[PDB]
């Protein structure tokens, strides 16, 4: 005896939209990632153990607690032959994470040890004055 | 409390009137309302319903698109406007309050869509009567 | 949905118990934990008055001999020791979803 | 040009396919007060879901009804729901005793009630008895005159089920745990595999009544007003023909024998039951189908059976092969098991039926060989109206016969839409911006 | 730590300078000694009824901690205690005036005042501010 | 654990390697679920103890962060280069172990419960 | 004969067990709490005033 239409957004609702329209939608996929006869308990740890990993990798990159952030790691045009405005206006995310799937390991090493490791030895030694 | 209507009478086909139900004492913006139609010698037919914040409106299929309802929570009024009148619309209209209280809309987390709860009725106004003939 | 009832006419005299049942096509159990079936009565020439709202609870100004029960499809209103002023009709009204319908109204004389 | 730097994003809506654990989320009304509903296991998770749904409208996900994992997780769990419930009930090992069985006063069926000595829980003195025994569970033994023995002694154990429980197939909604979105195809022209158009996202799947039947599917779920029939290769001969017909075909099956209560000897705190008396006159149980609509049905099937090759040579044939448990039509009805003869249902075509049903008591578990459940019924007669929204056929002028050896294919007909994907919420992309560095 | 549950909202912010009465500190001084490894000095000796219940007890200690950090983590308010936002208060949520909320009110009664409206406020922080500011910050790094 | 013999001014260059491999190590259990996780759940709780504790200490995300808390030499009056370019970390922990919980309240209060009263 | 043959399975308890009552402190899990009243005249079902 209830019912009204959509108001804000849905779960995975932007997953056929462009990047410029999905970038304002990230919180709904951010909230419900964690909450949602032993075999319930074996699920209730894997859902935790996946959440910590994605939380941990943001922590190392100097980017914990923010939803988005930027670094100083330069984008390498060898990774993408796509033009700029095609990416931010035409390609969806689900397609996009089949295209840079191979380069992903190179990316994550080239964030930490490249910059945010280096932005602490530089950071700690800006004292003495 | 006190619950009556106004503007009743008799008109032709193709015409258009608007009734006026007025409540007395309870906080009117808190509650939703309804409309019911008892045909003479028949049972009852549900007509319409408004949310408490006057945002949600659900009509019967037979009178779909023809009628009109509205609220004024400051003036504590209740309107049933009607259009494209037919002879079989001749019956008794009654203004009626929901039994329970209703809350604000709900907004389920998983899909950005609100929900207005709707339950039945306790206080029937004695109601006017509209006749459509020649 | 569809929801009719039975029997249409029960022309009785006071002093005996009886019952009126309303039969459901679609089963009623909302996700709040309750079954939205509302039983109430009109008098002839009058706007109706609420007998019981839920099939469990009652309303103010109601004699204790008005009992109701039922499953998700079976629904039954029982009147113990049927009182002299039980004239008029008895409508079974559901509140599952829209358009929410009624019964025909069982006449009791 | 400009220098570009990588930029981290969180909560990016992407997925890969994963295979995770789903959990039961059943009805939660009338589970208390003696409802030991073995499907519900007293209302497994009491959710009573509100199945919301988000349309995505720009998403194509290449589905497959044949390599789906959700049908595999049912056939794990259903016998797993049997196995915990088959444990505490009464074991029937000490009953495999030589018999003396005579003809019963009011065909091959219930003719033989029997008698045997047994000393279960008192462990002092044996005692003969009287029971009621059908066919399909006894063997006339060798070197003796009219002496019987149960057909499945020298398999594994023959534990029954307890009378508190009920096999009543209430609809079960599979919901998804955190970090997993069950998807569902929104095209009703979906032929079983390939892509879809505008796939949506639900919290929790629709009504799934986990009924158990061979050669048909009883309380099922039906598509819109065309008849859709799917298969794997659909050219290969030894595949399974999944039939979804657009309307229902109503079935009545009854057991007119007034079976009653009974009192058979006690195990260690374990009262065992073997079907008490009939009222005094025997009518053999039968299914009873409105044979006009069934005759109407199969010409409607070859409308949609046809359009993949030519416009010629469609037929219908009855089944074959082996003992009658795989021949005759099997289904349950309210704590009672039916093997019905369905040869009449499969006359060929071109471009009120009563079926003789047979009932046994010692019933094998559905896929494992070994143990076997058992249940004597409650008092009175039995009636259950039902539906039909599908049947299972084989290929072999092109011969169609009613096959079937797996109700996963029934669950494949129930789960021909769904796919469970995990969120990989973390993602990166480049832009012109750069972290402030001092 | 519930020492001011009868106090008023305009006065309970005074004693809230202690770290919500050292709220989370009671957990770490617990799980240092919940992780007494006498459980490992036995391997529980069996699987017992208590260790089934302790396992279902530690999970809720894990999950319901995370649901409060994540929501503080997404709101641009990670680890703080009193942070302001950019969301304008709508008077339709509560037509109570200023001092009645603060000076003349408990807490748990104020929960039942907006327990209806609470979920709408959750979305109206993220998609209004913390989704929003990150794009506008990234535009201010484009230059 | 490579710089365990270094001085305290020298072992600070390997702080990143120790932190990364605290959680799950290298990933064992190569998806072999074919045929009984309390130790897996504790390791997260050891991890989440510290990140929350650095969150209260105003020092989430960093590895090395300063304070407004002066030292109290009754803990250990051993001066600067007596230890720093002279001693490893195992020995510095065996000088401060009695005083450990006493340090933690002071860092809690006078650095963030203090600086909460500077926000305004 | 023994009394409960046809009643249920009579099962011996192992003799190397114990039976003494030992006080069992129910602790709520973390994040939860247990409230306790301290009125001397408490009916068993009313409200309280000093809730510790
Ligand atoms: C948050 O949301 C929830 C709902 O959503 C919930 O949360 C979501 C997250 C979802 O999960 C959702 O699913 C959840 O459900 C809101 O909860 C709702 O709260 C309101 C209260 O604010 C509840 O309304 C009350 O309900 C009772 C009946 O409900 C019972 O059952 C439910 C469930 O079964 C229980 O929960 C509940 O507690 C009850 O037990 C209803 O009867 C009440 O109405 C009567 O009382 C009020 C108060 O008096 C009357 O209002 C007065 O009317 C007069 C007349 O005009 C005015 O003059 C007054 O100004 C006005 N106001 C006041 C303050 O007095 C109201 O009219 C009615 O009064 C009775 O009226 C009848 C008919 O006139 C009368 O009977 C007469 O009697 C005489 C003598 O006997 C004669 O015989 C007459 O002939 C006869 O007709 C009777 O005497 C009158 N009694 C009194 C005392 O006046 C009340 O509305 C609601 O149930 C509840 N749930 C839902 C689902 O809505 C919550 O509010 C939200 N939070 C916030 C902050 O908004
Ligand atoms: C604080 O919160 C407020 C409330 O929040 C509300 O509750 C929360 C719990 C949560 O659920 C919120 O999501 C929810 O909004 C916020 O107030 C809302 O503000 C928005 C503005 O963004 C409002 O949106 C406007 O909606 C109007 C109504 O749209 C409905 O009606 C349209 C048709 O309108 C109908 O026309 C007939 C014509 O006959 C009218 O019938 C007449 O009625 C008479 C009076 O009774 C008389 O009886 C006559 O006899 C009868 O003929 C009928 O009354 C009328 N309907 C209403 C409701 O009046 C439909 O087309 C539409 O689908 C919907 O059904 C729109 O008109 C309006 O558009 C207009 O205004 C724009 C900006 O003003 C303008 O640019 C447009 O060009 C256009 O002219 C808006 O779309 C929303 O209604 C408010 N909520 C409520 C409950 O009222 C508030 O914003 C927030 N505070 C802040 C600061 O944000
Ligand atoms: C396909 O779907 C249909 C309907 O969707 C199913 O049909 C129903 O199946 C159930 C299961 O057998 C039937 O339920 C049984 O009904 C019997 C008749 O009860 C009548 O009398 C009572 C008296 O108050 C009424 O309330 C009730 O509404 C009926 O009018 C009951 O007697 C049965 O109860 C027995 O079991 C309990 C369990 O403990 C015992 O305690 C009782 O003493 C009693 O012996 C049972 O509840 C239901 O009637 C069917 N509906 C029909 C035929 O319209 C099909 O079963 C399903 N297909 C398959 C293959 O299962
Ligand atoms: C799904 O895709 C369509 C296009 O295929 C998107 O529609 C565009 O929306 C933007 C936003 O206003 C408009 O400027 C374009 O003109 C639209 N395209 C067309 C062809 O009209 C749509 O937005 C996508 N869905 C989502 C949720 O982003
Ligand atoms: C069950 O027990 C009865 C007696 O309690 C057995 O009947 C006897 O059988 C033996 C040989 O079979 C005969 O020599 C006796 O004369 C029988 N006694 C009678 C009929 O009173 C019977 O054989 C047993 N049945 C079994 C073991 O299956
Ligand atoms: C594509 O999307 C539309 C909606 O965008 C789907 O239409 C829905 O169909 C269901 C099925 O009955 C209805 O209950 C909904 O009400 C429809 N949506 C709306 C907004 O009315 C449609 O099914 C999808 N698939 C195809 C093949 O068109
Ligand atoms: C099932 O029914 C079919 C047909 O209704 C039976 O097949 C024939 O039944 C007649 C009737 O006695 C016999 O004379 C024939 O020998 C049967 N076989 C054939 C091939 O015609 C069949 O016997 C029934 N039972 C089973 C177990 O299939
Ligand atoms: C509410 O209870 C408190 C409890 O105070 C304790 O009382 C016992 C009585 O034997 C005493 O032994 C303790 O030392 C007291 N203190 C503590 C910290 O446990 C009373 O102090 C209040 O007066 C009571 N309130 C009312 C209204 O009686
Ligand atoms: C169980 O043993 C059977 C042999 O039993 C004897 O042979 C048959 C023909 C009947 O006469 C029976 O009464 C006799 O006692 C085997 O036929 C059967 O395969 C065995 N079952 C197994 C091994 O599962
Ligand atoms: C607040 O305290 C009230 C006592 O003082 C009252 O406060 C103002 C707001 C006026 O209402 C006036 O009548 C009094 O001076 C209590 O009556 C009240 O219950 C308290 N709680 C509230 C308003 O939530
Ligand atoms: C079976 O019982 C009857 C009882 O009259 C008896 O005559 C017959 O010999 C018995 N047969 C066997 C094989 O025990
Ligand atoms: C079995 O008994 C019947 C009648 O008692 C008899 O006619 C028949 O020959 C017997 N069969 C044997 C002993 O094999
Ligand atoms: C379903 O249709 C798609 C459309 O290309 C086709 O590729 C696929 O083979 C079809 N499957 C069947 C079973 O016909
Ligand atoms: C289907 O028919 C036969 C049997 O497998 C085979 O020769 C043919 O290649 C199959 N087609 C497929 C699998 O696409
Ligand atoms: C089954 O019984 C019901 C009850 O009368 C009836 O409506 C239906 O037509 C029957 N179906 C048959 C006989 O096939
Ligand atoms: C679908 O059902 C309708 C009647 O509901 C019928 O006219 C039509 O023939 C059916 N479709 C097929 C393919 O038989
Ligand atoms: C149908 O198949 C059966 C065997 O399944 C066969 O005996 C019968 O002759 C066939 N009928 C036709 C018309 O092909
Ligand atoms: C079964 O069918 C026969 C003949 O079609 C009919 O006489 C009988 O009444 C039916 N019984 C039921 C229960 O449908
Ligand atoms: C069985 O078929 C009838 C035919 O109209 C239908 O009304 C009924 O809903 C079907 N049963 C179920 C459980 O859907
Ligand atoms: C370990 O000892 C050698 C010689 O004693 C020394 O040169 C070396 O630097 C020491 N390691 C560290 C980390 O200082
Ligand atoms: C810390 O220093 C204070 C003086 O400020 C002194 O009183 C106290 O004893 C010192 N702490 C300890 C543990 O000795
Ligand atoms: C470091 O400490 C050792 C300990 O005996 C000592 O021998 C050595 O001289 C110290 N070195 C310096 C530079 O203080
Ligand atoms: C205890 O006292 C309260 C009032 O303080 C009263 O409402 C309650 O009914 C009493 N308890 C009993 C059992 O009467």
């Amino acid at each position: 005896a209830v019912g009204i239409g959509a108001v804000f957004l849905g779960f995975l609702g932007a997953a056929g939209s462009t990047m410029g329209a999905a970038s304002m939608t990230l919180t709904v996929q951010a909230r419900l990632l964690l909450s949602g006869g032993i075999k319930q308990l074996q699920a209730r740890v894997l859902a935790v153990e996946r959440y910590l990993k994605d939380q941990q990798l943001l922590g190392i990159w100097g980017c914990s607690g923010k939803l988005i952030c930027t670094t100083a790691v330069p984008w390498n045009t060898s990774w993408s032959n796509k033009s700029y405005n095609q990416i931010w206006n035409n390609m969806t995310w689900m397609e996009w994470e089949r295209e840079i799937d191979n380069y992903t390991s190179l990316i994550y090493t080239l964030i930490e040890d490249s910059q945010n490791q280096q932005e602490k030895n530089e950071q700690e030694l800006l004292e003495l004055d | 409390v006190q619950l009556v209507e106004s503007g009743g009478g008799v008109v032709q086909p193709g015409k258009s009137v608007r009734l006026s139900c007025v409540v007395s004492d309870f906080p009117f913006s808190k509650y939703p309302m309804y409309w019911v139609r008892q045909a003479p010698g028949k049972g009852l037919e549900w007509v319409a319903a408004i949310s408490g914040d006057a945002w949600h409106v659900v009509y019967s299929n037979s009178v779909q698109g023809r009628f009109l309802v509205s609220r004024d929570n400051v003036k504590n009024t209740l309107y049933l406007e009607m259009n494209s009148l037919k002879i079989e619309d001749t019956a008794v209209y009654r203004c009626a309050r929901m039994f329970q209280e209703s809350g604000p809309p709900r907004l389920d987390r998983w899909s950005g869509r609100n929900y207005y709860y709707y339950s039945g009725m306790d206080v029937w106004g004695q109601g006017t009567t509209v006749t459509v003939s020649s | 949905i569809v929801m009719t009832q039975t029997p249409l006419s029960l022309s009785v005299t006071p002093g005996q118990p009886a019952s009126i049942s309303c039969k459901s096509s679609e089963s009623l159990r909302q996700s709040n934990g309750k079954t939205s079936l509302y039983w109430y009565r009109q008098k002839p020439g009058q706007s109706p008055q609420l007998l019981v709202f839920e099939v469990s609870n009652r309303f103010s100004g109601v004699s204790d001999r008005f009992v109701g029960s039922g499953s998700g499809t079976d629904f039954t209103l029982r009147i113990s020791r049927v009182e002299a002023e039980d004239v008029g009709f008895y409508y079974c009204m559901q509140s599952k979803d829209f358009p929410l319908t009624f019964g025909g109204g069982t006449k009791v004389d | 040009a400009e220098q570009l730097w990588v930029t981290v994003y969180y909560g990016v809506p992407v997925w890969k396919e994963a295979t995770t654990t789903l959990f039961c989320a059943s009805d939660a009304r009338a589970y208390d007060t003696e409802v030991h509903n073995v499907w519900a296991t007293h209302a497994c998770v009491p959710t009573d879901p509100n199945p919301q749904e988000v349309v995505l409208e720009n998403v194509t996900e290449n589905f497959n009804m044949w390599k789906n994992n959700m049908v595999e997780q049912m056939h794990e769990d259903i016998i797993s729901l049997w196995d915990q419930s088959l444990k505490p009930c009464v074991k029937l090992t000490p009953l495999c005793v030589t018999l003396n069985c005579t003809d019963l006063r009011n065909e091959g069926g219930e003719i033989k009630n029997c008698s045997f000595n047994i000393t279960t829980s008192m462990r002092d003195k044996v005692q003969k008895e009287y029971a009621l025994f059908y066919k399909l569970d006894v063997v006339p033994i060798k070197n003796d005159n009219t002496s019987y023995r149960l057909i499945s002694c020298n398999t594994s154990v023959i534990t029954q089920a307890c009378p508190k429980v009920s096999f009543e197939p209430i609809p079960i909604h599979y919901c998804a745990p955190a970090g997993f979105a069950i998807l569902k195809c929104n095209d009703k022209k979906f032929n079983g595999t390939g892509p879809c158009t505008n796939v949506s996202t639900v919290q929790c799947t629709h009504g799934i009544r986990p009924v158990v039947s061979t050669q048909l599917l009883l309380n099922g779920s039906l598509a819109e007003e065309e008849v859709v029939i799917r298969s794997a290769n659909f050219t290969d001969n030894a595949k399974i023909i999944i039939v979804q017909l657009n309307k229902s075909v109503e079935i009545n099956c009854t057991r007119p024998n007034n079976n009653t209560r009974k009192s058979i000897h006690i195990g260690p705190g374990r009262a065992f039951y073997t079907t008490g008396e009939i009222i005094g006159d025997i009518r053999q149980a039968h299914c009873n189908i409105s044979g006009t609509k069934w005759n109407d049905t199969l010409k409607q099937i070859v409308v949609k059976l046809k359009e993949q090759f030519g416009n010629k040579t469609i037929v219908f044939n009855h089944s074959s092969g082996g003992d009658p448990e795989i021949v005759m039509h099997s289904f349950n009805c309210g704590g009672e098991f039916f093997y019905c003869n369905s040869t009449q249902l499969f006359n060929s075509t071109w471009n009120t039926i009563v079926l003789p049903c047979r009932i046994k008591q010692i019933v094998n578990m559905w896929q494992e060989v070994g143990k076997a459940m058992y249940a004597p019924p409650i008092k009175g007669q039995i009636r259950c109206s039902s539906n039909i929204t599908g049947l299972i056929l084989i290929r072999d002028t092109e011969i169609f016969r009613p096959g079937g050896g797996d109700m996963r294919d029934n669950w494949r007909s129930e789960l021909y839409k769904y796919k469970v994907v995990k969120i990989e919420p973390l993602g990166i992309a480049p832009t012109k911006a750069k972290r402030r560095v001092v």
